[PDB]
């Protein structure tokens, strides 16, 4: 069914708005949004189809205080969108009660798609987390849209702050939007700033001006990830056949993502699953290991080299990760995109569920029982002290992520018939 | 055409052999030979360029080998009352009708009119006749189009039965959800994670098994000018569909078949039980899994 | 140019004319002309067009042309007006239904059919199949106008369902006429539901 | 039978003009009125036909202190009309005096074109609500050609003011106007300044100029609306047979509005539908919803597919609208204009019940009220004293217009057995 998706942020919205931008350079419209007549593909689970022949894509557009979204009038894609949501803090627990005050409007216009659309599936929330105004804000409506809803399915992309050590509260809010987002969202599409920056200081030869072109990595990722349910594929091209093979754990619902064009600014298959397996074609940063793999093909594939390069990465010994199930790894074909020009014409996908990604939790897991034991870099906010007044709820999603410490590492070894 | 171009030399030829007094196989060979190719070649000109016969090969295999997934979802979606017994009486206009409706719901604007749902459950005796140009193509017989619908049903099964299991995954969206849950008999040692696998993967399978002969018969078409030839290697296509699709009598289709009921049977428990509850479940659940154990068995008979 | 003038005989300006009559004499009606059932009219069409155009042809349209001015009837009747308001509920509860008929006599019988006949008629490069092309134009044209075939099971509750503007007409009690509409309106569909199948169109109404 | 057309007030007059020189571009007469042999199309329901070669329009042409007819007389189309009937207030009460002391002579000029011809259909009122000139004096001719003919039908054009708050007397005059309206008229054709100029602005960049402009979109849109009674079509192409379909209830007889070209300075008939029941081609401004739409077609439109595309919004759920009646949306097909140069060929219309402006009617239910308990915006003039001395007249109508609020939010539900 159709698929509404939400964004918040300031850089939320920037990437929302460059995967517009992918998109509408995709489908066939033009960047007025009036019909093409050069196009087999399907404008309705992103796109609202009225005959106003600017057909409106299906995006919940809020903020806080518009500073970027008058940079984002300022374009040819104005009149792509129209949906008038477009309303005027610093930590999760400010953002919070500044999201529960104005909770009705919000939800009026959540009720307002809602009621526009007949068929229902899923809500993408695009969400930066410990972001500011993405932070409390999102994990506010995460936990209404699930209370609410318990009958559609919930997908958000998210980044990862990571500096490497300056923001002293970060570690409290990436732990309780942690708890939000395991208790309150079916997956998470999770990416770090960390893995990107490297690739690109890779690729080219960045240092300042960083985000404008990871932006255009983080679309060309969210495009690829939606070319199997734009393009009617017959394997998993609805999202809830598609989480539906990935998760062996429901505590465990955290995909890593790769893409096998580092650059792009002849082929056979058992090359390109070799190149995707490498760490260094891999977004996302003792015995740590995969539980189950889906690797997702778009190019021009003959169909039975799929059959022999999966063979190859049999015989390779690639494969030395060993969970307790026989839940194994995956292969799905679907189509290069035509329509546009298309260079690098096969390219891969990876959906997996990695245990290395807990080292990544521990780190916050750490900082904040550091800061924990100091009692100063808290920054004692009032709303935040009226919020909580022991402060007792941010322990208790300690408590909950540490858990999820104890089940990933359980997870990791081939005895999972106790509970870790 | 070039046939009453060429007719006087084919002519001038068969006046010669009568001339002859001696009867020998060489020339006789030459004359039906050279015959042959012409008009096969004229049969060709027409069938594959203005009759669009790669373009009508497409539209059989979306609507028919299941090329298509859209209407195929949303049919079985709005049908209900195929899963019991149909009078036909009500339903044989039913299904059309509801086929056509879900047709429009995305694009299918132009026509998509020519096929009809018949029937002879109600999807065992639900059956799509698709009527072809037969002036205009004789390669599509009636008994092609027999071995086609063979193809079509079987394939209708899986995809009801993956459906239902993919639909029926709700144990981490709804049923451990805020909620806490002591499960030592809620948890059924995962086994939904089991049937999905013998299911997805002779899926898989069947995404290798139309794709490769699919491309050829598209390609040797293009190689060869006589419509003969195009015979043969439709005649080689439909065989292969059969054979690789293992609907060939056999043990192994009879144990396949089974695989089926026993994954419907499962979707029924998990359907009507709900989100967590004893409604004395055991009894069918211990029958369930150890009969798919039994099965589980038989399908290394091939594995060996 | 006179089949043009022949359909144009039946289906504007001519309703005008049969309002009058409806607020009887018979020659009082011819001076009017040459500006419930019961009417016969014909017109004189010269010996040459005599061989294609018979006699039989201008019954049929005699039986057609009686059919229409009954459909007329009808909306003429809800058309003359414009218990405290409980008489308007049983309007709308009628005045949809008829006027549905009404839109699908005119739209989808008599200017289908006859835009498909005239792209028809002149492609006539014989004397033989214009007669022929003309004959299977009145022979299913008496057919989708139902005068010949199940019309004591499907025709007879069509004019059953005229009753109700009569007796809406003559108040000016309430609840026999939501019975008998909902006994004929039913006893209508119960027996179209098995279906030609075009009949669906009007009785989603 | 033939329509005689009556103008008032300087912008009714305007666009009456405009009217009829959209017309005379329409029929088959030229700019000084001598008819051109090009020519199907009937004359005489809006033309006395003489043999002056000179086609008449049958207007009536009333005026107090004439300003912009003398730009009516420097035109081409002085010699399409001289009737002789231009004769030389502020408020509604002052008007509808000088309308009362001066009836004899223009009640002869309607009894002049009364007996000009023979056969008599309706009157048409144009007629600008709370316009000063028109106020007043258009309500006094409106009570008295409803009394004194109660066999016709009375058909009114009629704009709303509204420019969001300037003129204090404007709710009094609307009030009073609107109970005319309801008491003595049996449908009303209800246009507003504010969604024309809205589209105006979408479509051009017209800020100060608006009035040139709003008029060609009015005209547009009146001539439209007589395209099925000027050309013979079969369906209420009678100004009686197409009132009786429109009225569910006798309170309501005020028709929606639209156009399928929003600009004119290939299509299937599905298209212009979803198109049209869109509120951006709607150029009239809780659940509110439609009782019965009319919509009427024009141009090259094959028959089948009408019912195709009728079956279409069957099955979109568009019709989320839901009053107590099986009195059902309706189509009706007209031909496209020949003889004059014909752009966007297929074009539509609608002809709707929408009870989303009765809003509009309580925001003047709104302000009288406060102005009301102020007391000191009345402007006490004399004849508006003498006229009424407690006035509770206008309180009389406050309770006729409330009565016709509470009749139409009965009307929105699916239950009115009872009366509102």
């Amino acid at each position: 069914r159709e698929i509404i998706t939400l964004q918040l942020g300031q850089c939320g919205n920037q990437i929302g708005f460059e995967f517009w931008k992918q998109l509408c350079a995709e489908h066939g419209i033009s960047p007025e949004g009036i019909v093409e007549e050069f196009a087999t593909d399907r404008k309705d689970v992103f796109f609202y189809q009225a005959d106003d022949e600017h057909y409106i894509p299906r995006a919940v557009l809020l903020d806080l205080e518009p500073r970027v979204i008058h940079s984002i009038l300022n374009s040819p894609y104005a009149k792509l969108y129209n949906p008038e949501n477009i309303y005027l803090g610093n930590n999760w627990a400010s953002g919070f009660s500044q999201g529960e005050k104005i909770h009705e409007d919000i939800f009026d216009i959540i009720d307002r798609e809602a009621d526009g659309s007949d068929s229902l599936e899923g809500f993408v929330l695009c969400h930066s987390i410990a972001g500011g105004t993405g932070s409390g804000l999102g994990s506010y409506l995460l936990e209404r849209l699930n209370d609410r809803y318990p009958k559609k399915l919930v997908q958000t992309y998210s980044v990862f702050p990571n500096q490497d050590e300056d923001v002293v509260v970060q570690p409290y809010n990436s732990l309780l939007t942690l708890k939000r987002l395991t208790q309150n969202a079916d997956c998470v599409v999770v990416l770090d700033n960390t893995a990107l920056n490297r690739i690109a200081t890779d690729r080219l030869h960045i240092q300042n001006p960083s985000f404008s072109q990871i932006n255009q990595l983080v679309s060309t990722i969210m495009s690829a990830s939606t070319t199997t349910l734009r393009y009617p594929g017959y394997m998993n091209n609805d999202l809830i056949g598609l989480i539906a093979s990935l998760i062996p754990t429901p505590r465990l619902h955290f995909l890593m993502t790769g893409y096998t064009p580092l650059t792009t600014d002849k082929t056979t298959v058992l090359d390109v699953m070799r190149r995707l397996l490498q760490p260094k074609n891999v977004m996302v940063s003792t015995n740590h290991c995969y539980i189950a793999i889906l690797n997702i093909i778009q190019g021009e594939v003959d169909p039975t080299q799929v059959h022999k390069s999966l063979q190859r990465i049999r015989e390779r010994k690639l494969a030395n990760f060993i969970p307790w199930g026989p839940a194994s790894i995956q292969v799905a074909l679907s189509r290069k995109s035509p329509y546009l020009p298309s260079a690098h014409r096969v390219s891969g996908l990876m959906m997996a569920n990695h245990t290395s990604i807990s080292s990544l939790f521990e780190r916050t897991c750490r900082q904040y029982d550091k800061l924990r034991k100091r009692e100063a870099f808290l920054e004692q906010f009032r709303k935040e002290d009226m919020f909580k007044d022991n402060f007792d709820e941010m322990d208790t999603s300690r408590e909950i992520v540490q858990q999820l410490i104890d089940e990933y590492h359980a997870a990791t070894r081939p005895d999972y018939i106790s509970w870790g | 055409s070039i046939l009453k171009n060429q007719e006087d030399t084919f002519a001038a030829e068969l006046h010669r052999l009568k001339q002859q007094p001696l009867f020998s196989l060489v020339d006789f060979e030459q004359v039906v030979d050279r015959i042959r190719s012409t008009v096969a070649e004229h049969l060709w000109k027409l069938m594959v360029e203005e009759s669009d016969l790669l373009g009508q090969l497409k539209i059989i295999k979306d609507f028919y080998l299941l090329g298509r997934g859209e209407l195929f979802q949303a049919f079985i979606d709005t049908a209900q009352h195929m899963l019991k017994t149909p009078p036909t009486a009500v339903t044989e206009h039913d299904v059309n009708v509801a086929f056509q409706q879900s047709a429009h719901k995305v694009l299918l604007d132009d026509d998509n009119l020519l096929p009809l749902l018949h029937l002879t459950s109600g999807w065992a005796a639900l059956g799509l006749s698709y009527k072809v140009q037969w002036p205009l193509h004789i390669l599509f017989t009636p008994a092609v189009l027999e071995k086609y619908n063979v193809v079509f049903k079987y394939l209708l099964s899986v995809r009801r039965v993956q459906a239902e299991l993919q639909h029926c995954w709700a144990l981490q969206m709804q049923r451990k959800h805020l909620k806490s849950n002591q499960t030592d008999a809620i948890k059924w040692r995962l086994r939904n994670h089991m049937a999905f696998l013998v299911d997805n993967l002779q899926y898989y399978l069947q995404v290798d098994v139309l794709e490769s002969q699919f491309s050829q018969l598209l390609h040797q078409i293009n190689s060869t000018r006589d419509f003969e030839s195009i015979r043969l290697a439709h005649d080689h296509f439909l065989s292969n569909l059969l054979a690789q699709s293992f609907i060939l009598l056999k043990p192994v289709f009879h144990c396949l078949n089974e695989i089926l009921d026993l994954c419907h049977s499962f979707c029924s428990l998990v359907s009507q039980n709900l989100g967590p509850l004893d409604e004395r479940g055991a009894a069918q659940l211990s029958i369930l899994v150890k009969g798919f154990s039994r099965q589980s068995s038989l399908l290394f008979k091939i594995l060996s | 140019e006179y089949l043009q003038a022949m359909r144009n005989f039946f289906l504007d300006t001519m309703y005008d004319f049969y309002t009058s009559i409806f607020d009887q004499n018979v020659s009082f009606l011819n001076v009017q002309l040459q500006e419930l059932d019961g009417l016969t009219l014909s017109y004189k069409v010269p010996w040459p067009v005599d061989i294609v155009i018979s006699l039989e042809c201008q019954k049929i349209y005699n039986q057609v042309f009686l059919l229409l001015l009954q459909i007329k009837w009808a909306k003429y009747s809800l058309d003359v007006l414009l218990q405290i308001h409980r008489m308007f509920l049983l309007r709308v509860k009628l005045m949809h239904f008829v006027n549905s008929l009404h839109n699908y006599i005119m739209t989808r019988i008599l200017h289908s059919t006859g835009l498909e006949f005239q792209h028809q008629v002149e492609e006539a490069k014989d004397l033989d199949q214009l007669i022929k092309i003309h004959y299977r134009y009145l022979s299913t044209i008496h057919d989708r106008c139902l005068l010949r075939e199940k019309v004591s099971f499907v025709k007879e509750a069509i004019m059953k369902v005229l009753n109700l503007a009569l007796m809406f007409a003559d108040g000016w009690s309430i609840e026999k006429m939501e019975s008998d509409f909902k006994n004929c309106h039913m006893f209508l569909v119960t027996i179209l539901n098995k279906a030609f199948p075009h009949l669906e169109s009007l009785a989603l109404s």
